[PDB]
Order: C-alpha cells, then structure tokens, then sequence
C-alpha cells in the first residue's frame, strides 16, 4: 500500500508502470498528481500525500555471448554491469531464455570466462576495449 | 578527418516488445526482421573494428 | 509514439485480446520500419567514415610523415611540420603554415 | 453410436497394490534437439534436403519431462494381486498436446521392481491414457474421475494392436471397483501365459480388464490398428484443433530413425484439456517375470525450432531456439554454423514485486442526540 | 576531450552509474559497444 | 490429364500452377507428396503414381 | 562537398602547380590548365602534350 515500494512494480491513480522510487528534491507544482519531463513518461513525483518519488523505469542488464566456434566455447559478457550486480542464474531477472550459460570488472563482468597473465595476439573472435579473450 | 563513427548495438524484440509475452508471439509471427537488423548491425560494427 | 501508441495498444488494460492484436500489429509493424530506418542510416554513417578513414591514413602518410612538399591546400601556405592527435572517434591534425 | 463389445460379467476387482516408492526410480532421459527427440514432421506437406526454421508445436529442449513404469504380484505357480502407481489422483492439463517416449530401455538388462533385488532383461510395453474435458472425483472420494466422453486409448494383445474410442464412463460397483469398494486405483492386466503364446496373441485383455471396473455407454467412434511387435524405440503423439483430435506415430514412416507422422485424425470436437495415464501390470508368475521399459511423458507448446533436413528428408537435427543464448544464435542466420565472434542476445529485464497502489459512512448523528421509541 | 560536451556511454559502470539516478539499458535496445581500444594504447 | 503433358500447366489435389516435368532420381520423405524448397514453392514430385 | 574537394586539389595539382604527376593531370604530359566557372561548379581545360 505504501508508495515508497523502492521496488519495480507500482500503478498509480490515472497509468500503471514499472518504477524505481526514490525521495528526491525540488521538481514540481504539487497540483498534478503526476509530473511529466518533455514526455508522455512521467518522474511522476506527488502521487505519495507529501512526497518527492522521483520514480526511473526498470533497469535492464545487457548480455553478449561468445560463440568461438574454433574452440566451440562460450562466455557470456554483462555490459558495462557490475561483477556483483548479477547472480548465476539470478531469479531477479526474466528474455528469449528457458535457461542460460567476477573475473573481468573493466568492461563488463564476464561469468564463464577466465583471466590472462600477459599479452595475447589481439586475434580471433576477440572483445571491446582491451580484452581479447584468446581461446 | 572524422575517421570513425560511434559503434552501437540495438536488442531486437527489446526495443520492440517492452516485455510482454503476448506481443513476443506476434512478433515471432514477423521474426525474420528482427534477425536482419541484428545480423546487419554486427556486420557493420565488424567492418568498423577492422 | 502507432495508431495508438499508448506504450502498448491495450499494455494488459483496454478493449479485448482480439482487438489487441490488432493493434499491436500496427504498432509493431513501425516501431520494425523506423528500426530498418536505423539501420540503412548507421549503414550509409559508417560508410562515409570508412572513406574518411582511408583520407586521414593518406593524410598521417603525407603530410605528417615526410615534408608534404605538396601544393595541396594541405597546412595553407608552404607546409613544414604536422602533429597529430586522437579526437573523439576521430583524427585530429594540427598542420603548421608559413605566411 | 457403435457398440465395441458388451459389458462383463465380473462383479467383483482383481485386488490393487500401491507401491509410489517402489516405482520412483532415476532414469533421467530428457528430450534432445540434437538426435530429434520427440519432433513432430508436418504431415500436410514435406520439405526438402535443406535446413531451416519451422515454427510449432514441439517439446522444450532438454526437458526431463513426466515418467511413469512392473509385473503384478504373485506366487510361484498363480499370479496375485497387481502393483500399479497411484496415477489416478494425478490428473494433468491438456494445453498443446504432449509426445510419449517408447521402450528405450529395451535389450538392456533391468530390475525387477516388485523384486528390487532380482534382474531380468527389458521389454516395452504400450502405455495408455483417458482424455477428456471434464474431471471429478471417485465415490471413494479419491480425485481423478473422468466424467465427459473421454478419449481413451489403449493398447492390447501383448502389444498388437491399440485401440482407440471415446466413451461414457460408468464405473462398477464391485470390491476393488472404482465405484465400488476396496478401491485404490483403476488398472489394467495381461496374462501372458494364457495371452502372449507364439503365434497365439489374444487381442481382448486390455479391454476385458479396463471393462472390468468401467462400463462404456453412447461411445461414438473407434478405430483399431495392427501393432508389430519390436523392440525398437518409438514414439507417439496427441494434438488437438478444429479439425479435430489427431494422433502421431514414429511406427511407419521413419521406425528407425525416430521421427513422427500423423497416422489418424479422431473425430473429436470437444477442446480436450484433462488427461490422465491409465496404470498397467503383468501377470507372470515369479519364475517368469521380466522387466518393462518406463515410457515418458514430454509437454508440447508452440515454439520455433530450426530444422535440419536429410537428402531422404529425414530430421536428424534440430535446435530449441528457447534454450540457452547460442540456440538463439543458432535460430538466427537459418544455420546450425555461427562464425566465431561476440553476438548481443537478448537483456534481461527486472521482474515485478509489491505492485503499490495510491487511493467513511459518519455514525456521528447516531453517536449524538437521546434514543427515540421504537415506533 | 574536455572543451568537447560528450554525455558519455559508461565502461564497467555505466549501468550502477545510471542506477544510481544514458538510456542505453533502460530502453533496452540501443548498447554502445565499447571503442575497441583504450585510450592509453 | 495423365502424363502425356510434361511441359505446362498442371494441377494436383490442392495445389495447381504451372510446371514442367522430369522423372528426376530420388528426393524427398515420399509419404506425403510434395516436396518444398526452402520457400513457398515446390521442387516437386507424384503428380503420378 | 566531396567533388568539390576534388576541385580544389585539381586547381592547386594541375592549375596553380606544373605537372611531373601521371595521375591528376591532362591526357599525355601536362604543358598548362585554366578554369573558368560553369554552372554549378568549375570548368577545367587542361592543355598537354602529345
């Protein structure tokens, strides 16, 4: 009942969203119970009888895979996620996926990959920045 | 000299469906578009890398 | 932004499932057409960097590398030295000109 | 409506032993895209030699799916009391339709599983089932009745035939008997050294023990279709739409490779949505018992599978697009070969919790004042 | 690179950095990918 | 309506067009009777028996 | 835009500079070049050598 869910499920009096809630500063009339931003979403501030909901959209975890048909082995890679933002075969998230399947930390986590000691030929199918995940 | 533009990835289906089952089967009605875009746009970012 | 396209056409709160279809369809079809759209254009972008990127090596091999020596616009007046540096996705060149 | 039969003259049941324990067992097999498992061919039309992406109904990548198993009891010279699994009060839904595993455990060596000490060799069996719209309860009390004209297939003749009808089920007031007393559970039986001689296989057990303990009224159709005896692996199939009620077999057309072809359409036009298994034992004596390979039980729901044809267009190979990222990978791109790179699938997205909501009949005139008479 | 007003994507934080509150993981569609090499190299 | 045509139209059970015909040598499950290609349309087979 | 860095470099390698190139320059040795507008864009009449 209490608008301060914090949690991704809310529905307010005139639309129903997916939100994160939070208590924030200084945006609004307090008139409209909902407060848009240059958009049909709204921050959606004052639904709360006297509070600032400065509420977010759900937040959604990027995913690649790696095919490495060579070696035929995979590792997924979380885009720009933290190592501990996820857990293996996490019950908070839920894709085109029945199923699925905190060494990398400096572009994404990647789950089922190791880590190098040196310097590898940048060849194969390789990764973004600086990794380059030789089989 | 310019030299390079920015390397972007769009979900398909994602973008498409906000996350609703019924509206993922409609699609996997059209599925064929989904995979050109995907299929179109690592070709792309490839040919940037190299 | 679909004949309606209230986020989803009826998103679990509207008409009736028949009539969902329907409209989800139509906002389907588009929100696939302004996605190809995204594409062709991303295509034609990276095309013309890829041209560019063949002038700017042109460029570290001529006028940076040797002395340009060229009449080429190159440096604007006779060109001495070239530096260069990264730029955000780009090549950045600072030619010296004599007047 | 055609009679398939009149009733028997039994009234009371042959004694039912329920052993859930002794018929649980780890025999994990599950479902595999790679070796076709349980993939259903389109039956109107067929393809070519070449590989591609056909969208229905098909079990879900490496589902263990539902099993179910073993020789009745007895004594050395006469056959006893019957062990069957409490199957009845069980009863599953019908969404798509589901696809049976066959006696792949057949030429191995097993276990005897009224004995669990003894080993014999392993032979399949038939399985069969009710299907109906409509379920309740026995008047034991126990759930699981079939009320509606159920589809209820059934296999006979040690293995030679199945028999197929869609019937009024009436139950028998006997010991043993479902509307009846001393009840545990419906079952079937064989007596294979009476029914199953060399030459000789009698081709009414199954039903005279089904009808044991039902009566069936205002039956509408049935259809009845040799069975070879073999022990190689097959499977069947039952889906439903408005055409009606079809059916599937691996028998025909493709007996050792393992594939599916319709082979009959029943003329159902009721939305079937129950279904229960109907349990089954053999009566040999205990110098003779052998053992009787489980047959499984995988769901069917719409899916989109890439499908790999033979030159002779046989599938061979297949992937579940739904399971694990790289089958979507493999789903895309119409190929089972991905070139080795890093491919964005699709993100996972938060999952709802505590769905918030934002939103007096005064007593005061009752509360104030002195009370009035009752007039 | 200063004097430049680029919004910025985020590299090994970008999806905590935009929690803690661009929309590369909130519509869910568009990623940028990483530039293929660091700025040091 | 038999064989004697080889080169134009045909039309089977219930589906018809325009064809021509060859006694190829061996393609296809052969218990139903049309043979598809990848597409919509058909590489053929048992407009005989 | 682009042609019209095509033009500029043509009046500074063939115009404004002598030749000793083969490639941006008249058919044959290339002796002198003049321009004059047109519509839309420059007109160029390289004189050489035969």
């Amino acid at each position: 009942a209490s608008q301060l869910g914090n949690c991704v499920e809310y529905s307010l009096y005139g639309v129903s969203g997916r939100g994160v809630f939070q208590n924030c500063t200084a945006v609004g009339v307090r008139q409209q119970r909902f407060v848009y931003d240059a958009y049909q979403n709204l921050v959606g501030y004052y639904s709360d009888d006297g509070n600032y909901y400065c509420l977010r959209a759900c937040v959604s975890v990027p995913v690649s895979v790696i095919y490495d048909k060579e070696t035929k082995t995979h590792a997924t890679l979380f885009g720009s996620v933290a190592c501990e933002h996820i857990s293996s075969t996490m019950s908070q998230y839920s894709s085109t996926r029945s199923m699925l399947k905190p060494v990398g930390c400096v572009l994404g986590l990647v789950n089922s990959s190791l880590f190098v000691e040196d310097c590898k030929l940048p060849l194969g199918q390789s990764l973004c920045a600086l990794p380059d995940t030789p089989s | 000299i310019q030299t390079t533009i920015q390397k972007v990835t769009v979900d398909c289906k994602q973008y498409v469906c906000n996350g609703f089952q019924k509206c993922e089967q409609l699609l996997r009605e059209y599925g064929q578009f989904c995979s050109k875009i995907n299929q179109a746009l690592h070709g792309a970012n490839l040919r940037q890398d190299d | 932004t679909g004949a309606i396209s209230a986020s989803i056409g009826d998103i679990i709160q509207r008409l009736d499932v028949l009539e969902q279809d329907a409209q989800i369809d139509r906002l389907i079809n588009g929100r696939l057409t302004t996605l190809n759209a995204f594409v062709a254009q991303q295509l034609v972008r990276s095309e013309s960097a890829a041209l560019s990127a063949q002038l700017a090596k042109d460029k570290v091999n001529e006028c940076v590398k040797a002395q340009s020596k060229r009449s080429g616009f190159c440096g604007q007046g006779t060109h001495i030295v070239s530096f260069v540096v990264n730029a955000p996705n780009g090549l950045y060149f600072m030619h010296v000109g004599y007047y | 409506y055609v009679d398939v039969g009149p009733d028997s003259v039994k009234s009371a049941c042959i004694e039912v032993d329920i052993q859930q324990t002794f018929f649980d067992k780890t025999w994990p097999r599950p479902i595999d895209v790679s070796k076709a498992d349980g993939i259903i061919y389109p039956q109107g039309r067929t393809y070519s030699n070449i590989t591609i992406t056909y969208q229905g109904l098909f079990p879900y990548q490496g589902d263990h799916g539902d099993m179910y198993v073993s020789a009745g009891h007895a004594t050395g010279t006469t056959p006893q009391k019957l062990f069957v699994a409490n199957y009845s009060q069980d009863v599953k839904q019908f969404a798509n339709g589901f696809v049976v595993r066959i006696g792949a455990a057949a030429n191995s060596t097993g276990t005897v599983i009224i004995s669990p000490s003894t080993s014999a060799t392993i032979r399949k069996i038939y399985p069969a089932f009710m299907l109906g719209s409509s379920v309740g309860n026995f008047s034991d009390g126990k759930m699981g009745r079939f009320f509606n004209h159920t589809l209820v297939l059934l296999p006979d003749g040690c293995g030679t035939l199945l028999r197929a009808f869609y019937c009024i089920l009436e139950p028998r007031s006997g010991n043993h008997c479902p509307a009846g007393n001393s009840y545990t559970s419906f079952a079937t039986y064989h007596t294979p050294a009476t029914d199953c001689s060399d030459g000789n296989y009698n081709r009414n057990a199954s039903l005279n023990s089904f009808k044991e303990y039902f009566n069936l009224r205002n039956c509408t159709f049935m259809y009845t279709y040799n069975i070879t005896e073999d022990e190689i692996l097959e499977w069947f199939g039952i889906t439903q739409t408005a055409q009606g009620v079809h059916l599937f077999s691996s028998r025909y057309v493709d007996l050792y490779g393992g594939n599916m072809f319709q082979f009959a359409t029943l003329p159902v036009y009721d939305t079937i949505k129950y279904y229960s298994i109907i349990p089954h034992s053999i009566r040999s004596i205990q110098s003779d018992r052998k053992a009787w390979a489980a047959f499984y039980v995988y769901k069917l729901q719409p899916l989109t599978f890439l499908l790999d044809f033979s030159v002779d267009g046989y599938i061979r190979r297949a992937i579940d697009c739904g399971f694990n990222d790289l089958s979507q990978l493999h789903c895309s791109y119409e190929s089972f070969d991905v070139e080795s790179g890093v491919y964005s699938v699709s993100s996972f997205e938060a999952k709802p919790s505590g769905s918030v909501v934002e939103q007096e009949c005064d007593f005061s005139p009752l509360l104030s004042g002195t009370p009035p008479q009752v007039y | 690179f200063d004097k430049v007003t680029i919004a910025d994507p985020g590299y090994m934080q970008g999806y905590d950095d935009c929690m803690q509150q661009i929309c590369a993981q909130y519509v869910a569609g568009y990623k940028v990918l990483p530039p293929l090499m660091d700025v040091n190299m």
